[PDB]
DNA sequence: GCTTGACAAAAGTGTTAAATTGTGCTATACT
DNA sequence: AGCACAATTTAACACTTTTGTCAAGC
DNA sequence: AGCACAATTTAACACTTT
């Protein structure tokens, strides 16, 4: 779970510096939110990892 | 069966001490967002200019040495990927072309 | 940027049209990616099930699409998808090499692991049995001492937090003995060994006990050389060495060896 | 009040942690998704075991 | 946003929730919630507790 | 197949409590209802001894063994090392437990 | 046909240990009696307790 | 690189972020998981005059 | 009790080749 | 997959210096 | 699986425009 959080965080940090359309950045931020939610309390919102 | 395991490391048995320890000096680095970090070092040690501080970002020493920018580049900054495959004469005879399309489309 | 320094200043007409041309150029770079997101999804949907989740495959394909639209040439007279499929497949497979294992393996070792696994499955299907290490090294042009060493890299960690028996109260971590812990009947024995060592070393003379305690580092923890003791006692290395060679003969006396023989 | 928490307990207070408190406990930022080396079985720098 | 886009601000996600929490005067909501349960009644009073 | 005894054996990994079962060495579990019985007796010191210097007090474990072998008095217990794991798992949930 | 009991060695197995450095007391105790370091470990198969 | 709401203070019962902002949880999930824009401010003077 | 000469192994030290790791690129068309 | 190329880490060897040991001697 | 419980909807209502 820590690896998935820092993975999606590094990919967001790369997509922002590279310059990207809004859809890819919003999808990355939603994936980051779901990764941190899976870290803190799994299986609460949506299906569990 | 039992299946012993170990996180790789060691446990030494020197009884601990607290009086004679080789002497140390303190450096102080300063990061980009005005933070100060104190780092101990041995006396027989070349104190480096830049240090990766506890904040997560690099901080230089408090002196005015200014060691190196080390001439590090961009990398590929698109353009370069445009200029390496297409030359300036082909772009200048294209861009102006596109520029004239701004003139003709505006009035019809 | 080349005219945002010395060289000129531009009138408002050329400023307006060149800023509009730049703003229009920034729009097609979004339009092309928004067109080809479905191609990214259709390529990434047949790598799932091994290692990475589906959305991570889509996002690495999106990074590959940005690279492919950065390095695309329209004057070669080909469709965009034929060129972009290469970069998208490369991004997905490189991500599955880099960020799919808990212990990160470099991509050349992931390449030889994939090649070994493919050759093993092909020889299994040809043979109807499991192949052998010396049989596998014949196909892959390596030594058979390399094949099992490669095979002992691709073993993924078994999770510590699963229930092991049908009685679900136990997990795996309740069965693993911590071997790097302090055995309580050894830390007492080491203390009594230190006390017995000082009690035996006190029956020697004044200088030979100091020679031994500096030669083996019993007081400070850091050992010394013969020149280091000869510096503090004002003699050469051969005078210190014969003192030590006499003291070690005095310590092999049974009155000095019997009380210490039990600790080894 | 007592980070070593050795035998002097008067209270034990819970509360929300602001972001100034999280980068005050911490000893540095982990910035790579790496755990340990595959050959030398030593922890890599700036990873989850650094 | 392209038309009448200067009269407001809007966003998505946790940064917008952080922006709403920034412009949140606790004393106004506290006095209003004190006054609703003091004057009004019904479901509106039962919610405001 | 049933008789078991343990003075000191293997300890666990994350929390340093002893193991379980005759396959390992393992200690008998002094669970919840046994704690209620010892609290209802009024025996504070036996409960504190069973819960600190016999399971978790990591520097108390070898100190009790040394004091028993040399023949001295049993020292005062410290803090259990399974409580300091709880402070870390609460601080990792973004809760300023102080 | 050999009768065993609790603690006897069944299979004599010895695993290489690579490296560690001894305490000064044990390094003195090796130099007195004249015994080598023997860097390989000792993981034999002994019968379980009882 | 982008903020993230704590899951305990959004997916509880009752949701504390929903009570603190007077937003429904079905609207809060639409906001923080990138499904609906939220107006966070509006200049009342310019829109008035 | 203690020093000198001589010799030999062990330990640092510099350089240089190999092995190991990181990163870019592959153009029929494919949604 | 697969290959090409630069950057980095390792190991291997040559050569020097330290540390240790033997026989002689007042 | 269910047993309880509290939060969150269809619908059922009079009240006020149209």
């Amino acid at each position: 779970l820590y690896r998935r959080v820092i993975n999606r965080n590094n990919r967001l940090k790369r997509l922002i510096d590279l310059g990207a359309p809004e859809i890819i950045v919003n999808n990355e931020k939603r994936m980051l939110q779901e990764s941190v939610d899976a870290l803190f309390d799994n299986g609460r919102r949506g299906r569990p990892v | 069966r039992v299946l012993r395991g170990s996180r790789l490391g060691a446990v030494s048995y020197e009884t601990d001490r607290n009086h004679d320890l080789a002497p140390r000096q303190i450096a102080r680095y300063r990061t980009d967002n005005g933070e100060e970090f104190e780092v101990p070092f041995a006396d027989d040690a070349e104190i480096p200019g830049t240090w990766l501080c506890r904040n997560g970002m690099e901080g230089t020493l408090i002196e005015g040495d200014l060691p190196e920018p080390k001439k590090v580049k961009p990398p590929r900054t698109h353009w370069d990927m445009l200029l390496e495959r297409r030359s300036i004469e082909e772009l200048e005879e294209l861009l102006k072309e596109r520029l004239e399309l701004i003139r003709s489309r505006r009035r019809g | 940027t080349e005219l945002s320094e010395r060289g000129e200043k531009l009138p408002a007409a050329q400023r307006r049209d060149m800023m509009w041309i730049c703003r229009d150029g920034d729009r097609a770079k979004n339009h092309l990616l928004e067109a080809n997101l479905r191609l990214v999804v259709s390529l990434a949907k047949r790598y799932t099930g091994r290692g990475m989740a589906f959305l991570d495959l889509i996002q690495e394909g999106n990074l590959g699409l940005i690279r492919a639209v950065e390095k695309f040439d329209y004057t070669k007279g080909y469709k965009f998808s034929t060129y972009a499929t290469w970069w998208i497949r490369q991004a997905i497979t490189r991500a599955m090499a880099d960020q799919a294992r808990t212990i990160r393996i470099p991509v050349h070792m992931v390449e030889v692991i994939n090649k070994l696994g493919r050759i093993q499955r092909e020889l299994l299907q040809d043979l109807g049995r499991e192949p052998t290490p010396e049989e596998l090294a014949k196909e892959m042009d390596i030594t058979p001492e390399k094949v099992l060493e490669i095979q002992q890299y691709a073993r993924e960690p078994i999770s510590l937090d699963q229930t092991i028996g049908d009685e679900g109260d136990s997990q795996l971590g309740d069965f693993i003995e911590d071997s790097e812990a302090v055995v309580a009947v050894d830390a007492v024995s080491f203390t009594l060994l230190q006390d017995q060592l000082q009690s035996v070393l006190d029956t020697l003379s004044e200088r030979e006990a100091g020679v031994v305690r500096l030669r083996f580092g019993l007081t400070d923890g850091q050992p010394r050389t013969l020149d280091e003791i000869g510096q503090v006692y004002g003699v050469t290395r051969e005078r210190i060495r014969q003192i030590e060679s006499k003291t070690m003969s005095k310590l092999r006396h049974p009155s000095r060896s019997q009380v210490l023989r039990d600790y080894l | 009040g007592a980070m070593l928490d050795v035998n002097f307990f008067d209270e034990l207070r819970i509360g929300l942690a602001t972001a100034e408190d999280i980068r005050q406990w911490s000893y540095g930022e982990v910035k790579k998704p790496e755990t340990i080396n595959y050959r030398t079985l030593k922890p890599e720098k700036d990873g989850l075991f650094c | 946003v392209d038309r009448y886009g200067e009269y407001f601000t809007g966003a998505m996600g946790a940064e917008s929730i952080q922006k709403l929490i920034e412009n949140f005067d606790i004393d106004a909501e506290a006095e209003s919630l004190r006054d609703v349960i003091r004057n009004g009644k019904g479901q509106k009073k039962l919610r405001a507790l | 197949d049933k008789i078991h005894a343990r003075s000191t054996g293997p300890y666990s990994m994350i929390t340093q409590q002893p193991l379980g079962g005759k396959a390992q060495f393992g200690g008998q579990r002094f669970g919840e209802m046994e704690c209620w019985a010892m609290q209802a007796y009024g025996a504070a010191y036996t409960l504190q001894e069973l819960l600190t210097i016999k399971s978790d007090d990591t520097v108390g474990r070898v100190k009790v063994y040394e004091a028993i072998v040399k023949g001295e008095n049993i020292p005062e217990p410290g803090i259990p090392e399974s409580f300091k794991v709880l402070l870390k798992e609460l601080q990792s949930l973004c809760l300023n437990v102080e | 046909g050999a009768e065993v009991r609790d603690g006897d060695i069944l299979v004599g197995k010895v695993t290489p240990k690579g490296e560690t450095e001894l305490t000064p007391e044990e390094r003195l105790l090796r130099a007195i009696f004249g015994e080598k370091a023997r860097e390989v470990r000792d993981t034999s198969l002994k019968v379980p307790h009882g | 690189a982008a903020p993230v709401t704590h899951i305990w203070y959004f997916k509880g019962v009752p949701s504390r972020l929903g009570y603190l902002l007077d937003l429904a949880p079905k609207d809060l999930e639409k906001i923080i998981y990138f499904a609906a824009y939220v107006i966070t401010s509006v200049d009342e003077e310019m829109r008035h005059n």
